[PDB]
């Protein structure tokens, strides 16, 4: 299938007038040149296969940067840092999030990809065995580490994937997961009816997706103990929707996001560059 | 084992790849569909939706609603009404369309834009409006009868509210690039009073009409690429 | 069980897929789905408006 | 002797006319309708209460006047406290609604100004502090018939506690997206020269077959000015807009006690 060809046409002289229309109705402008010029015959060849859902969201885009190390860890802090846990979202960059937000609804399977990245802290320690990591996915319910080395990360049921450093980068597939027939990108709502003279407090509640969304937890570690060279790594989560369906369009954003919501903020409100005048090619 | 040897490309992860992979919960059994309005399938499908063109976005106006609408008086001026240039990626009043905002996820466009024009005076205010379309490589009109040689329509105001000129595909190129581009040019869209708006006593004698733009069945893009209207700090 | 479709043309074509995984999740992109219907979005009027007709009589 | 221009409207015990209509919007083009059984979820047998709740109820009119910069309106909320149909909604867990949507706006031959009418499906709206995110009380989303206006300025509150209101600023559609785009929502436009109201037919729309009307609501109803109201002999005149929502196909599961919300 292609995009539009044109016919062969001449004038008019007639009481058919395809030029005027009143949008008053809903209803788009239609006309199209064969209706207000003379035109040639052209055969479109041309498809518009790179503007399909799948085309446009066929791309693993970076949705969030992790950090963890592994070193001789003696305080809370340092213990810490062994280890990494993140609420898995699409909120914390803004280009695909930007995409999706073209829409209210979406189904999709997901394609996760991560990028792993390493550098030394310090030259004067020594040196650090190539590091395993585990990527854990914690449902929302499964106990959360508060170490490194717990007996979360025995894993017996959340899916975890174990990747060698200098290895591809690992991959997987997660299913279409909602427990909605779509998922949402928007919701003008709250998670609880407040009710007449109760005691719960109004003052400190939210509004929206984040009272009611909960993809779960990614925690990370680096498997190996500590060497007496302190390594810290990057972790860069990558997401591809596949098996696309969308519904419901929107205006795109057009002024920086300041978090999860749609909340905008009050010094960048001002997209547009004034034009010189009204009459400026 | 089979034998096997790996080629160039062996352990690479390229974001535009298309491979199988693992699923990380097997024999999940996905929520069942069911049938919610306004399915979506392809980004051309809103480009063919008409929205309001920013045409009055100058100092004082640009970020307000008043941004939209285009001013029109009875005096009669021989002055243009609006002057624009057909680059509706990257124009400073086109980029934010709904066309625009898509034309910035795309590298190439190509196919007819049309402009429809709603006028907001008065069922007294009468008139009639000069449209043009000029093709590049000529002295931008400035003046109706420069403007009237290119492609254009004379809009009679009246009971049906809308006017609808085509720009239509003319191109040396068989795509336009999605910036702005000498080489990609695509020519002058102008406006002037055919006669002028009238209106008898007890009438407003300014008011306003607004320009909308939307793709025609003819339209398509090419080459997916990353907008420069979102970022973040870092 | 091998699908053996067209492929995108290039500069001047078929090719094999075969699925290894259990789950349709692991499988790769959906086929090019060319479904349209702007009038949906464009002209969702309860009353059919004929082009060369007034849109208001 | 049949005219786009001129149209009856009945559900229920009640009937609308109008004489200066431009045809109707069906929003998506689906007609709303009851849910099926290949598409149900809660499994009790569902009161569909019909003629009781499905029919126009007729909200406070509002005041265009030059200066005024536009209104917002929720659904169901802007029908909570609308007869049977409010009954129905909070005596149950769930419920699912289309709506007949008819705004009412005439004014003379001589007065021009023109009204965007959009149905937003998930109208989220962006709170009133920086101090926060997504800060917004139930009763400030949920005004009910009065709805909101539109501001043509954002000042968010100094304190979190201050600002748990929309920041509706006009222009970006109090959600940051610019207001020249609503048009890819369903939508009529009321421009005084041509006709003197909109007619849009709603489907349910939602991410499920039926959910809580309390806590969520499906459609943001919009009206913002594109072209000012002017008026020659007084350009400080005010004309009402006068906004009449029927339910349709409403069906509602769960029954129990009534839902009683909070009012502060
Ligand atoms: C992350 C970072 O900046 N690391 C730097 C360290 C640390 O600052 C100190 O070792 C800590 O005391 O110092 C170096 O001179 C080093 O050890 O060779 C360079 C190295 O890049
Ligand atoms: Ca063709
Ligand atoms: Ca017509
Ligand atoms: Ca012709
Ligand atoms: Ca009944
Ligand atoms: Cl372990
Ligand atoms: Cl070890
Ligand atoms: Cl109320
Ligand atoms: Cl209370």
């Amino acid at each position: 299938p292609t995009a539009q060809s044109t016919p062969l046409t001449s004038g008019v002289n007639s009481q058919e007038v395809p030029a005027l229309t009143a949008v008053e109705t809903g209803a788009s402008g239609q006309a199209v040149p064969s209706d207000v010029i003379e035109t040639r015959h052209v055969v479109n060849y041309k498809t518009r296969s790179e503007s399909t859902l799948e085309s446009f969201f066929g791309r693993s885009a970076c949705v969030t940067i992790l950090e963890v190390e592994n070193f001789n860890a003696t305080t809370d802090a340092d213990r810490k840092k062994q280890f990494t846990t993140w609420a898995i979202t699409y909120t914390d960059t803004v280009q695909l999030r930007r995409k999706l937000e073209f829409f209210t609804y979406s189904r999709f399977d997901l394609e996760m990809t991560f990028v792993i990245t390493e550098r030394y802290y310090a030259s004067n320690t020594g040196h650090a065995r190539n590091q395993v990591y585990q990527l854990m996915y914690i449902p929302p319910g499964a106990p959360r580490p508060t170490a490194w080395d717990d007996y979360t990360w025995q894993s017996s049921s959340n899916p975890s994937v174990f990747y060698t450093y200098g290895s591809a980068p690992p991959r997987m597939s997660i299913p279409y997961v909602g427990i909605a027939n779509a998922y949402s990108h928007f919701y003008d709502g709250f998670a609880r009816v407040p009710l007449k003279d109760e005691t719960v407090d109004s003052g400190d509640t939210y509004y929206g997706l984040v009272t009611i969304n909960d993809f779960g937890t990614l925690a990370v570690r680096v498997v190996n103990e500590y060497n007496p060279a302190r390594i810290t790594s990057k972790i860069r989560v990558y997401m591809k929707p596949k098996h696309v369906r969308c519904w419901c369009p929107r205006p795109p954003r057009a002024v920086p996001y300041r978090g999860e919501g749609v909340d905008f903020k009050q010094d960048s409100i001002t997209p547009l560059t004034a034009v010189e005048n009204i009459n400026t090619f | 084992g089979l034998p096997t040897m790996l080629t160039p490309g062996s352990s690479q992860f390229l974001t535009s790849d298309d491979f199988q992979s693992p699923c990380a919960l097997p024999n999940f059994d996905v929520t069942p569909p069911i049938h919610i309005p306004g399915e979506v399938f392809n980004m051309m499908e809103l480009a063919e939706i008409d929205s309001m063109i920013p045409m009055n976005s100058v100092t004082g106006k640009a970020n307000t609603m008043e941004m939209y609408p285009i001013p029109l008086d009875d005096k009669g001026s021989a002055t243009p009404i609006f002057s624009i240039s057909l680059s509706p990626a990257s124009d400073k009043r086109l980029q934010y369309t709904m066309l625009g905002e898509i034309l910035n996820y795309y590298t190439h466009w190509t196919g007819s834009l049309r402009f429809t024009f709603l006028f907001c005076g008065s069922m007294m205010a009468t008139g009639k409006i000069l449209l043009s379309y000029s093709p590049p490589g000529a002295k931008p009109p400035t003046t109706r009868k420069d403007a009237m040689l290119g492609t254009h329509i004379i809009w009679d105001l009246g009971l049906q509210s809308s006017c609808t000129m085509l720009a239509p595909w003319i191109s040396n190129t068989v795509y336009r690039r999605c910036i702005k581009d000498d080489f990609t040019e695509g020519g002058y869209i102008t406006c002037f009073y055919q006669t002028r708006i009238v209106v008898p006593s007890g009438t407003p004698t300014s008011m306003f009409m607004l320009a909308f733009v939307s793709a025609c069945p003819d339209f398509s893009v090419r080459l997916l690429r990353d907008t420069n209207h979102i970022s973040q700090r870092t | 069980g091998a699908q053996v479709s067209s492929q995108k043309v290039g500069a001047h074509v078929n090719y094999t897929t075969i699925n290894y995984y259990k789950d349709s999740a692991s499988n790769a992109a959906s086929k090019l789905d060319f479904s349209q219907d702007p009038s949906k979005f464009t002209e969702p009027v309860k009353d059919i408006m004929i082009k060369t007709a007034p849109a208001l009589n | 002797g049949y005219s786009d221009r001129v149209r009856q409207i009945t559900l229920g015990n009640s009937t609308i006319t109008t004489q200066e209509a431009a045809n109707a919007v069906v929003a998506y083009g689906e007609w709303p309708s009851y849910l099926d059984d290949k598409e149900a979820n809660p499994i009790d047998a569902p009161t569909e209460p019909d003629v009781s709740s499905n029919r126009f109820y007729t909200l406070d009119s509002v005041q265009w006047k030059s200066t005024s910069r536009g209104w917002w309106w929720k659904l169901p909320d802007a029908l909570k406290d609308m007869g049977m149909f409010g009954q129905n909604m909070y005596y149950h867990y769930l419920g699912r609604s289309g709506y007949t949507v008819h705004v009412q706006c005439n004014a003379s031959k001589f007065h021009q100004g023109a009204l965007g009418v959009f149905a937003i499906p998930e109208y989220v709206m962006a709170c009133n502090t920086e101090a926060k995110t997504s800060y917004v009380s139930y009763v400030n989303a949920n005004p009910g018939e009065k709805g909101g206006v539109f501001d043509n300025a954002y000042n968010p509150s100094a304190e979190a506690s201050e600002g748990r209101k929309f920041a509706a600023l006009d222009y970006l559609l109090g959600c940051g997206v610019l207001a020249g785009n609503a048009f890819v929502y369903p939508h009529q436009i009321i421009n005084l020269r041509t006709n003197n109201s909109a007619t849009l037919v709603l489907p349910y729309v939602n991410s499920l077959a039926i959910d809580c009307m309390a806590k969520h609501n499906n459609w943001g109803l919009v009206i913002l000015p594109l072209c000012k109201l002017d008026y020659a002999p007084n350009s400080s005149t005010e004309i009402p807009i006068t906004v009449t929502i029927a339910p349709m196909f409403t069906e509602f599961n769960g029954l129990r006690n009534i839902t009683v919300p909070a009012t502060q």
